[PDB]
């Protein structure tokens, strides 16, 4: 009647870019 | 005379050696013992059989002066588990073996893994198995009565149950991604690894 | 001539050339553990985190959503870059009890073959042992 | 009579550090303080073990039924200038009491809960044969003995009394300042 | 004196050796332990009798140094 | 030669050049335990603590509030400075039964990369072991 | 039914800086 | 010292040999 908890799942609301400027080790 | 049997032996003295300081070596390449690694869990951990866990270094760990990186950031910890847990105990002991550093850097730390407050042993939710344990004892005393009263109507088993499944210890679980530390055993060497030059200026 | 070998292969490892990048990457959830940077280069995925941040933990997402574990490689001249060897569509992001989820939006199932048996097209993996 | 008397520690000294670590007795583990106060020498002139010193302990074999305290050896102590001695000495409370103690969980539920829930499943059971109109003691004795646990928060005020006398002569010198 | 029986036995000390870094030879011909392997099980596992499995990895393994694949 | 080397290294220690100091720190809790001076140089995290004060123990604060240790060490001259190793918004201070919590008001998530193996960016530290 | 008591947690209602000076080891 | 006997145990090192591919 009991089982193991799952990890916390994240919420779907905020969906934004990761990427605000380009990375450097792209050379951009 | 050797009489005063009882009272002669509680006034036997405890001498104790003194002790004597010494000094660590260089240390700028030395991690000592007490020091708290703090890391990642990445497996997800269950102590039905014994098994192996690993968890990653979230941050750099520093040398006792706290001038030098040892061990960097994202270094991979390997340790085992064993044994299972018993009634009453909510936390397995799991030792960490070795970390190997993204430079390609390997020391034999064999350190206990502990909580992310050092508490001994690692922490999760525990599985007691109640029903499993005395499913069998209830059901079979259920029935039992249920007939006694069927028989009634028409106007030990339950102990030789519980006997046989009472003891099954619990089982730990743990998430994966769960913060843990290692607190360091024994002293770490890296003078054989490492060493320092100074940056020319501008 | 060996060393001479050995220096062709570094210089054939550090030229990296002819790569495309993906920067089609979304999050949700937990922003505190997040990366600043997050591409891949068609074979392997990286995530940048900045220097005052914890490395997290990364799993891979698959379709019904399920998490399992994925080979990472920790790179960059700071340790700053987490590189797993899988191309994706969503990874998981986990550290303690904060999770943040990623999504690629450019995802190519194709991807590019691997003919040399390296993680360059410049260095081919060659059977000494014979036999 | 004692050596000198500037460069030593005797035994009975107590030194008061801070616990670091949370600690439950469940496991086997390794325990950490750290000095909140200078250590002086037995003459009281030479500061021998300076405050933020790490200390290193650790402890075993849980506790019984009946106790409270759990028996902590400490074992080493880091100067935070490279300074190393082996003290391997008993840890107590604020006051000297022997032994580190906290809250204990005695773990009643996991002791009488089988019993008394086979004991009142049994006597429902009777009482619905009855409205028509022994496993109780196996799961007691199988159960009945858990030690009880220890926690101990973190940042509890502690003491470590040296069991031992401890010398500082290999380590530390002394000199005159020049005067202005 | 050899006294004080039970106290002596508890400060007995752990003395536990230190270690030394050392260095991996070559991190492009080598996998490390803790290093995972996706696999997909091709048998059906049922236990009831001792057996042997069988799986197929799912994606190539890297070295540690992340540039060669091993297997 | 390898004493000069060290005095090099020693120099470069010591030089301290081009550091930004962060000031914006404040407190609220039990005033009795608390630091005359707290303030970070965007890699380590100091908190001063007078003469007559008995040092406590600090921990590392996470967005949901659980505590977490971190390593310390004893600087200063009168061993009056605690340096954690971490740059953390948050901060817990501890000693007995006494707290005091630490709020970092100007808390840079990027901070000062570590390209140099050291906790100065005047010494490299260099793989000797070679292998 | 009984679970061990938490630390103290402060109270977040005296807040005030902790700097009232700027310190001697920034040479300030 | 000998001492410390469960946690000495419990801190007893598994060396896993290496393996060579053929």
């Amino acid at each position: 009647c009991a089982s193991a908890p799952k990890p916390k799942q994240p919420s779907d609301f905020n969906r934004e870019p990761v990427n605000k400027t380009v990375p450097v080790e792209i050379q951009r | 005379g050797g009489g005063g049997g009882e009272l002669a032996e509680k006034l036997q003295p405890m001498r104790l050696s003194g002790s004597s300081a010494g000094r660590l070596g260089n240390r700028d390449m030395l991690i000592t013992q007490g020091t708290q690694l703090d890391c990642v869990l990445e497996t997800r951990l269950v102590t039905t059989q014994p098994g192996m866990t690993t968890c990653h270094l979230t941050r750099d760990v520093y040398s006792t002066s706290g001038r030098v990186v040892l061990l960097d950031r994202g270094s991979k910890v390997v340790g085992f588990y064993q044994g299972g847990l018993r009634q009453g105990q909510a936390r397995i002991f799991v030792q960490w073996s070795r970390i190997e550093t993204p430079s390609g850097v390997v020391i034999n730390l064999d350190s206990p893994g502990t909580g992310p407050l050092g508490e001994a042993g690692l922490g999760g939710w525990i599985d007691r198995h109640f029903w499993e344990r005395f499913g069998g004892a209830i059901m079979i005393s259920l029935i039992g009565d249920l007939g006694d009263w069927a028989s009634r109507q028409g106007s030990s088993a339950a102990a030789e149950a519980l006997r046989n499944s009472i003891n099954i210890p619990p089982t730990l679980y743990k998430n994966q991604g769960e913060r843990v530390n290692i607190l360091v055993a024994r002293d770490l060497d890296f003078s054989d690894v490492y060493s320092l030059e100074s940056i020319p200026t501008k | 001539r060996e060393a001479n070998a050995r220096a062709a292969v570094e210089a054939a490892f550090e030229q990296r050339v002819g790569a495309y990048y993906n920067l089609k990457y979304m999050m949700s959830g937990d922003k505190d553990i997040a990366p600043v940077n997050a591409w891949d280069d068609g074979r392997f995925t990286y995530f940048k985190f900045s220097a005052n941040a914890d490395l997290p933990s990364i799993y891979f997402v698959d379709a019904e959503g399920n998490e399992s574990l994925v080979p990472r490689t920790t790179v960059g001249s700071s340790n700053n870059i987490i590189a797993v060897h899988k191309v994706n569509p969503k990874w998981m992001i986990r550290l303690g009890n904060r999770a943040l989820a990623i999504f690629n939006e450019a995802y190519d199932p194709n991807g590019v073959p691997n003919d040399t048996g390296t993680a360059s097209p410049a260095v081919r993996r060659v059977n000494k042992g014979g036999n």
